């Protein structure tokens, strides 16, 4: 029993944060949970204000001249009658939202944003997309926007006094759906006007399509690509700057590629696979020279025991015994100490490491290959 | 091996092997299913060689299990017999092969350098191979015992 | 929220004063204290986590009725909630006694506190043990006079980081009163 | 010491190869070539390997390559792999 | 049975011949910088020049370099209206020695590989000083 | 090295004296 | 005699300036120092009768004919007056060393010293070895740690050796 | 990690502020604080094994029930496992000083402890207990300074804080 | 001798000494005083050096003079101090000579074949000589006895 609950719960009444974000990717990045106080000074509502027109945004860029239709809701919350959720409630329901992810959107798209705007939660499946596609044919924008948050999950989730906040949940109720996450928020440096194509498809930045690639893995159950989840991603804001010894980090594709280079490549990672299915299975019984002799040799030292720290003479000579849990076995410091360094001197490890590296460039060189008639060639 | 041994020589004065060398291959040859069973008898008593030409060690050179020797613990003394076990392997390939240089090149080149890297005296490992080779010829004959004599007493003396 | 240096301006403003050589007298006794002033927070956010069950289980020895069948401290999941809410008092407190002013424990904390507790059904005489006996320990490590952990320090006095922290105790005492 | 204190045309010293090399110089190339004996077939020695890749000092480079050259040998490549490139001091 | 077996022959080996095919100190195969840029059909742009403008001189020493050399679609996108300012008066035939400076920024002492750069950063000074 | 004798180092009366006033030390 | 503060201060009276903002950070530093100057006097004077007596033993060892019937430092009022010397030498360097000014050193124990050794006979270029074998005495003693915390003293021990070579160049 | 550093960039880039004069203030006391802690980080770089050998015991002479058969201690395999992971922790303290602030402790040897363990079933008491001895045996002016002992023994007792 | 390497190597070339190679030659009769005296205080303190250091040795080598160990017996032990004043001798020439060549002519070239024939572990002489290194570290000064260490360590490297 590792979770005990899932975000998707009203949190305990012994805890500070939940138990899911502690080992997430939540406490290495920005994509934290922001929260007003009790008594706010008019400095620090401009940091819950920023944070606001981040997320429900999407990054996208407010001006000073388009603020301005934003200062009759924007008071109502310095004032102090407008929680987070209904202060979002009414930006969603503003003409600046509308003109941004609505009036030029293909209804997928729009359903997708507001997933990634009001909840913290790329689109599950499919039939949650179609309920919320059916209550705007019927009810208009109107009701549809107190379907995301007048159900069960924003009030569990986010309350009525935190900021909304792309969520690293621990568990994703499919596993496609972590992919969706970051495909969705796919960038620091980016935003929804121009992952939407809604600068290049308007006149001089106006009147933009906002269309979606990625309709048909909704529809048909169908993962996201590995690129769109490791270039551009959250979980590049979001880097544990480890070391890592399989870097998860997808290289530029070259030009120049070669199909014979690609060949030795994809040929030496099946004489490494094929080596590690042979040497797994060698492993676990055999791999250690001094095991066979260790129930002779702890037969061996069982006797000549002394208390008082300080016996075996060994003559008259002194002897300086030390009766400490590690030196009683004969180990030194260097007995622990193997076990950090057994990534280039294991056999079995240094096989999986070496494999990874290979199909981490096989995988790049393979999709260069991707590409057509009129390509200039090399000599390596 | 004597075949491999053999033809070096040969080669070094660039002629074909003499009538006397080729008579030492089939000679050789001639011995392999007694070399077989001498080496496999062997191989039958491990145990009871490393460990009582273990135990024997430590009757002779008290000091390398006492505290501050260099096998003192359960994993030294258990590192201990490990060493044992391999040179009784090697002695089994010297008497099939019929020569000592598999010894010499498996743990007998470079080996002053090894033990003294590790703080070993080489004097009681030694001394272990002097106890195992007593075990060793009491489950042989007189005649396997002489020849397989030889083979541990050609480690003790590079060991020195 | 505000501390020490901003106070000083804050009231310096709505006489429309500068901030001149005698309202700087205050100031240059606040950063010549500073390094005293450190010195009495890591003495007290060292020592967090076991003030914290030293009080809870102060509060459960003279009070046994907390830990009977309803009391407010009767499963792990209520007595593991007051041994949180003591982390969170003893955390707001240190945060006004590292700046220097308790308009950061007065405004986050403990403004809408009372109330809190009063829907929630915690009885206010028992927490307000809970602060008492917190109090007697964060001016023992202040003063070095702890009986079991002698922190090193140079030698001087903080009688009034001492009684600095003692009038900020009481206001916790004082706001779920 | 080194192979040129002036030693050339009438001199006591014979004639031979003069190396620009300093006195313990420390360059050395990596140089390779077949260099057949054409003496064996009235010598009948025994038969050697004639296909050479080895590291050689700059010292002796002249020599070897001017000695490769008078016995019929090939040169088929010449490399520096220790030393510096017009270097004033520092090639000791 | 092993995964990376040890070369050499004899007793105590594992069946791999020495430097995996008896050849310890092995012939260079590896051509030149200047024929190896030519070999591959895509430095044309670069190494013309470096014949005339001379840098071809040291680009061929023995000193272990690290060069950057540009592609010819490198030197075809300087036809921006930017950097076409800078770089457009290197056509005259008399500005000889500015296009050297230009190109021996581009040779690098040492030997920087691709897998030694990986999560460091590093400061040199090229061949013509900065 | 060392001053003048008798001279306390360091508290010459010379020091900043100007030229046109200037006596030789003997 | 005045130390390095008041050498600062005499040169300002002659040029009839004030103290610049440059001078008081200059002096603001030394005060900064400080307990470290104060490490170093403590340190060779609480073994400054193992200073004179091991560089005195280690001097005739070198040079035996200083102790030959017909040697300056043979008698037992002559061995005693070369342990006089060394010991008020090595008194005034430590003065010079609290003071941060070679100025006590030179007025009362250095002026006429090359003079009285050249009456008396007393070899001076002698004399000289016995103060360089007190100074690395007490450059050693002055870094190695024994109680102090850990830091550099470079520049002050710098300075202390500095006082033993003007003391071992007015001297022959 | 949490850095002076990083705690001020990060709630400038949350306003969209340059580097403001109360950044670079708090940038000059990681410059006064240095030497105190990357005295004593250099105090345990050189004298690390032989502080977690005698950290490591006390956890066994203590809970000499751990090397009982079915504990965390029942074989040679587990005990270098223990002795290990107070190697890890006393690797990590040393991570925290070099940098400044909690960085390492929090990233690398807190988030997610709690969980492993409570499956693996390691006591953490035993964990705290060599932590706890090294804090004790800190004998402030001749092990270091006396103030790198105060940041030396601020991360002992951060991450018994954090243990218990 | 630092001049007899400067003048041996100076023949193998065929030419005179250089500036840089007399400038050695006079920076070393400059410290002809200070060898002197250091070479002095090490002779006049033989008999506890030698007596300090085989005491300290059969301590962290008890096994060498109990049974069995090749300094058994009143006899034996006194030819074992006998080897350590050996040394001692020769590291006395080697300061005053301004160099490790007389520790290497005498007594170190064939030092593994001698102590291997023998019987006598060399693992052992290297340990008696780091202990009389402490013991006459102790009587020197503070940058007399770096020196004096460093013709200690020169001797234990050439011993193992
Ligand atoms: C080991 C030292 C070397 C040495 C010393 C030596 N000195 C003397 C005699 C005198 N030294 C002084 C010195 C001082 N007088 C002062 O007032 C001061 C402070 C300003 C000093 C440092 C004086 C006045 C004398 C002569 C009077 C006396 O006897 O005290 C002597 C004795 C000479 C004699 O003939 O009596 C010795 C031996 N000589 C050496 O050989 C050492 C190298
Ligand atoms: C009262 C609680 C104590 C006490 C306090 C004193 N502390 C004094 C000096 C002092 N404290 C520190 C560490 C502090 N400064 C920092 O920068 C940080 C963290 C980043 C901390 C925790 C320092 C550096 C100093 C200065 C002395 C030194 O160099 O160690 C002090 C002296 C007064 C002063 O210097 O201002 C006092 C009185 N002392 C006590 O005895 C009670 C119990
Ligand atoms: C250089 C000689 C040493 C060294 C010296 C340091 N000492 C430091 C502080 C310190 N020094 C003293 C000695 C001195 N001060 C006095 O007041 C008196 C007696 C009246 C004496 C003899 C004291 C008392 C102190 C304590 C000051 C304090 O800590 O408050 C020091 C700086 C401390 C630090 O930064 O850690 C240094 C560097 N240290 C060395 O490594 C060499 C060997
Ligand atoms: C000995 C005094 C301890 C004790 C230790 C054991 N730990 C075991 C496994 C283990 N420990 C950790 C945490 C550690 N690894 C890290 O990388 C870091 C920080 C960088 C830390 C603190 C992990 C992740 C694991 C599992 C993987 C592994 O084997 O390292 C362990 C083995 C238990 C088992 O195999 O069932 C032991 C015995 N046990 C004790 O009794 C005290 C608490
Ligand atoms: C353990 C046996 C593996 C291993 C696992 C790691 N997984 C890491 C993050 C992570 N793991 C999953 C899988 C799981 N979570 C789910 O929600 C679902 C399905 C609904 C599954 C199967 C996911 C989706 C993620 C990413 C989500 C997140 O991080 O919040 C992880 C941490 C990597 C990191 O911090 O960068 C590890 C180490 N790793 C192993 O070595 C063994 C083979
Ligand atoms: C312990 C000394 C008390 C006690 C505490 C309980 N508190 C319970 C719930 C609870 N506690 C707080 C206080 C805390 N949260 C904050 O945000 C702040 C200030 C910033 C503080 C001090 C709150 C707000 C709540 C309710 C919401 C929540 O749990 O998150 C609680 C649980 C009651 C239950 O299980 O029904 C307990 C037992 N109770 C006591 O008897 C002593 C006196
Ligand atoms: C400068 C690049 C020279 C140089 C000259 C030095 N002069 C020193 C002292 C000094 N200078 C003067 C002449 C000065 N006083 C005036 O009134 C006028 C003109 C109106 C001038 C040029 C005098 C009379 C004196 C002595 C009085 C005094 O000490 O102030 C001097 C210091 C000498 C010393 O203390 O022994 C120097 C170093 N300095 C140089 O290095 C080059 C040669
Ligand atoms: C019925 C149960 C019961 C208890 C548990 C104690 C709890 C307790 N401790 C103190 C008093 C104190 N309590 C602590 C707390 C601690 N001491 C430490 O060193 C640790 C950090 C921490 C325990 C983990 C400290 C430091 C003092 C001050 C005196 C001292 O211990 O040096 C006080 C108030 C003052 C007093 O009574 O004198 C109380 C109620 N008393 C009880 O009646
Ligand atoms: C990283 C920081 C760090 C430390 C704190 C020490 C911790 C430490 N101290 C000692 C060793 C010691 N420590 C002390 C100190 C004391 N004993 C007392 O009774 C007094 C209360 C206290 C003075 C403050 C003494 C006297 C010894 C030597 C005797 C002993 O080992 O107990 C040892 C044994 C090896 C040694 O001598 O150093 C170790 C590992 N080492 C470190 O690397
Ligand atoms: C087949 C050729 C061959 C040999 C012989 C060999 C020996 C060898 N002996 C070792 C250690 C060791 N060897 C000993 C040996 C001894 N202790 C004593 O008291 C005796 C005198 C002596 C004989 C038992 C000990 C105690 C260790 C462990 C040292 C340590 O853990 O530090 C090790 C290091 C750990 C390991 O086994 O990987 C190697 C490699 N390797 C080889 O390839
Ligand atoms: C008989 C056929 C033959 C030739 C010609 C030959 C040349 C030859 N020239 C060399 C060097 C050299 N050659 C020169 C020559 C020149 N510098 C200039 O500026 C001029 C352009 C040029 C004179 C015309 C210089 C300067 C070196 C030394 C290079 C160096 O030290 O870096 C070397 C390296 C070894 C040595 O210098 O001793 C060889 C082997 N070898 C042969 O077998
Ligand atoms: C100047 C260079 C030099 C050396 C070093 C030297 C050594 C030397 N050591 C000897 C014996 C010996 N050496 C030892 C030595 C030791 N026993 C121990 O336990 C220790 C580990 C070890 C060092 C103290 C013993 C015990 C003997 C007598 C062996 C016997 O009688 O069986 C002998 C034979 C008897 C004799 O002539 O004295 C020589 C010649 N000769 C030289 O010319």
């Amino acid at each position: 029993k590792v979770v005990d609950r899932l975000d998707s719960q009203p949190s305990a009444a012994f805890e500070q944060t939940k138990q899911v974000y502690t080992f997430s990717r939540y406490i290495l990045g920005p994509h934290r949970a922001v929260v007003a106080p009790v008594a706010m000074d008019p400095s620090e509502k401009e940091v819950v204000l920023r944070a606001v027109y981040r997320q429900v945004f999407g990054n996208a860029y407010i001006m000073e001249e388009e603020r301005a239709e934003l200062r009759v809701m924007e008071s109502q919350f310095l004032l102090g009658e407008l929680s987070v959720k209904e202060l979002v409630r009414a930006l969603a329901k503003s003409s600046t939202y509308k003109v941004r992810f609505f009036e030029g959107a293909v209804q997928y798209r729009f359903i997708e944003l507001c997933f990634k705007h009001l909840l913290g939660r790329a689109p599950d499946n499919h039939e949650e997309i179609a309920v919320h596609m059916r209550k705007y044919q019927q009810e208009g924008y109107d009701a549809e926007i107190d379907s995301y948050l007048d159900a069960g999950e924003y009030d569990n989730v986010f309350g009525d006094d935190t900021v909304p906040f792309l969520r690293f949940r621990g568990v994703y109720t499919p596993c496609d759906s972590f992919n969706r996450q970051c495909a969705l928020q796919g960038g620091w440096a980016n935003s929804d006007k121009a992952m939407g194509g809604a600068a290049l498809s308007g006149y001089n930045g106006s009147d933009g399509r906002q269309m979606s690639t990625m309709i048909g893995n909704y529809i048909s159950g169908k993962p996201i690509p590995y690129e769109k989840v490791a270039a551009d991603t959250p979980l590049k804001s979001t880097a544990p700057n480890w070391y890592a010894r399989p870097n998860p980090a997808l290289a530029p594709q070259p030009a120049y590629v070669s199909a014979k280079e690609i060949a030795e490549l994809r040929s030496r990672v099946s004489k490494l696979e094929a080596a590690w299915s042979v040497a797994v299975k060698q492993s676990a019984a055999a791999k250690d020279t001094v095991e066979t002799w260790r129930a002779a040799a702890k037969e061996m030292a069982a006797m000549r025991g002394i208390s008082p720290m300080g016996e075996a003479y060994f003559g008259g000579i002194a002897q300086k015994v030390d009766n400490g849990a590690l030196a009683q076995l004969g180990n030194k410091a260097s007995s622990y100490k193997k076990y950090l360094y057994a990534i280039e001197t294991d056999e079995v490890s240094r096989l999986e490491v070496d494999l990874e590296e290979a199909k981490g460039q096989l995988r790049v060189l393979e999709a260069a290959m991707a590409k057509s008639t009129p390509m200039t060639r090399t000599a390596e | 091996s004597i075949v491999t041994k053999s033809i070096v020589n040969a080669d070094a004065e660039a002629r074909y092997l003499s009538p006397g060398e080729l008579d030492r291959i089939k000679s050789f040859v001639l011995s392999g299913q007694r070399r077989l069973r001498i080496a496999q008898t062997l191989t039958e008593n491990r145990e009871r060689i490393v460990k009582q030409g273990g135990q024997q060690l430590f009757q002779r050179r008290p000091d390398v299990v006492s505290p501050g020797g260099n096998a003192y613990g359960e994993e030294m003394t258990a590192t201990c017999l490990r060493d044992l076990d391999y040179y009784l392997r090697l002695v089994t390939y010297g008497i099939i092969a019929g020569d000592v240089t598999p010894i010499e090149e498996i743990g007998l080149v470079g080996v002053k350098e090894m033990y003294s890297a590790l703080g070993t005296p080489i004097s009681g490992v030694a001394e272990g191979i002097r106890c195992m080779k007593d075990v060793a010829c009491s489950l042989l004959s007189g005649e396997d015992a002489a020849e397989v004599g030889f083979y541990f007493d050609y480690t003790l003396a590079a060991m020195q | 929220m505000l501390d020490a240096f901003s106070r000083v301006v804050v009231n310096s403003d709505a006489k429309a004063a500068y901030v001149g050589g005698s309202d700087l007298q205050a100031l240059k006794s606040f950063i010549a204290d500073g390094n005293k002033r450190l010195d009495a927070v890591n003495s007290i956010v060292s020592n967090a986590s076991c003030m914290v069950s030293d009080a809870v289980s102060g509060m459960i020895c003279e009070n046994p009725g907390l830990i009977s069948p309803g009391g407010n401290c009767y499963t792990n999941r209520r007595m593991a909630a007051c041994l949180r809410d003591g982390e969170i008092i003893l955390r707001y407190v240190s945060y006004a006694l590292l700046a220097g002013d308790a308009s950061v424990l007065e405004d986050r904390c403990l403004n809408g506190l009372k109330e809190t507790y009063i829907a929630l059904g915690v009885p206010t005489n028992s927490s307000i043990r809970a602060v008492s006996i917190m109090k007697a320990q964060a001016v023992a490590f202040i003063t070095n006079t702890a009986t079991e952990r002698k922190m090193s320090f140079a030698a001087g006095d903080c009688t009034s980081l001492a009684s600095e922290v003692a009038s900020y105790f009481d206001r916790v005492g004082a706001a779920i009163s | 010491a080194y192979d040129m204190d002036g030693t050339g045309a009438g001199s006591l010293e014979p004639r031979g190869i003069k190396s620009s090399a300093v006195e313990k110089d420390s360059r050395c190339f990596k140089v390779t070539f077949v260099l057949p004996s054409q003496s064996r077939l009235y010598t009948f020695r025994e038969l050697q390997n004639v296909y050479t890749t080895k590291m050689v000092p700059f010292s002796s480079w002249y020599a070897e390559q001017q000695r490769i050259q008078k016995m019929g040998g090939k040169i088929l490549k010449v490399e520096l792999v220790a030393g510096g490139q017009m270097r004033s001091v520092g090639n000791q | 049975r092993t995964a990376y077996p040890y070369t050499g022959s004899g007793y105590g080996s594992a069946g791999v011949p020495y430097g995996q095919d008896t050849y310890g100190y092995k012939a260079t195969t590896a051509k030149s910088i200047t024929e190896t840029a030519a070999q591959a059909g895509v430095f044309n742009t670069f190494v013309k020049l470096l014949n005339e403008s001379g840098v071809e001189k040291l680009v061929e020493q023995a000193g272990p370099y690290t060069v950057f050399a540009p592609t010819d679609d490198a030197f075809a996108a300087l036809l921006e209206p930017h950097s076409f300012n800078k770089l457009a008066t290197l056509l005259r035939p008399e500005n000889n020695d500015a296009l050297r400076k230009v190109l021996m920024h581009h040779v690098i002492p040492g030997a920087f590989t691709s897998a030694s750069l990986m999560d460091r950063a590093v400061t040199v000074k090229s061949l013509a000083g900065e | 090295q060392l001053a003048p004798p008798g001279i306390p180092p360091g508290e010459d009366a010379r020091n900043n004296q100007s030229l046109r006033q200037y006596v030789a030390r003997p | 005699m005045l130390d390095a503060f008041a050498k600062v201060v005499a040169q300002a009276d002659a040029r009839g300036e004030f103290l610049s903002n440059t001078q008081i950070d200059a002096l603001s530093k030394m005060v900064k120092e400080g307990n470290q100057r104060l490490d170093i006097v403590n340190k060779v004077t609480s073994n400054a009768s193992a200073i004179v007596t091991n560089s005195a033993r280690a001097l005739f060892a070198e040079q035996p004919q200083l102790i030959q019937p017909g040697g300056n430092a043979y008698t037992s009022r002559r061995m005693a007056a070369c342990l006089r010397d060394m010991e008020i030498v090595l008194r005034y360097v430590s003065y010079a060393m609290i003071a941060g000014d070679s100025s006590v050193l030179d007025d009362r124990c250095l002026n006429g010293l090359r003079e009285t050794y050249q009456a008396l006979g007393t070899p001076g270029s002698s004399v000289a070895v016995a103060i360089q074998k007190m100074k690395d005495a007490s450059v050693a003693l002055a870094n190695d740690t024994t109680g102090t915390p850990i830091g550099d003293c470079s520049s002050l021990v710098a300075e202390l050796a500095g006082y033993f070579d003007r003391a071992a160049v007015s001297v022959v | 990690m949490k850095s002076v550093i990083t705690t001020v960039v990060s709630a400038a880039d949350a306003a969209g502020r340059f580097p403001s004069n109360s950044d670079l203030e708090s940038i000059q006391g990681n410059i006064q604080r240095s030497a105190a802690r990357l005295e004593a980080a250099e105090k345990l770089a050189g004298n690390h094994e032989a502080v977690v050998k005698e950290a490591g015991d006390a956890c066994f002479a203590k809970y000499a029930y751990l090397k009982n058969p079915g504990e965390a201690g029942e074989n040679q395999e587990k005990i270098n496992k223990c002795y290990r992971d107070v190697d890890h922790y006393m690797r990590l303290v040393n991570y925290c000083l070099v940098v400044g602030g909690t960085g390492p402790l929090d990233e690398w040897g807190i988030a997610g402890a709690r969980e492993v363990y409570r499956t693996l079933n390691l006591p953490t008491s035993a964990y705290v207990a060599s932590i706890a001895y090294t804090r004790d045996r800190l004998c402030v002016p001749r092990d270091m300074s006396a103030q790198a002992g105060v940041e030396f023994s601020a991360y002992l007792d951060y991450l018994i804080n954090a243990l218990s």
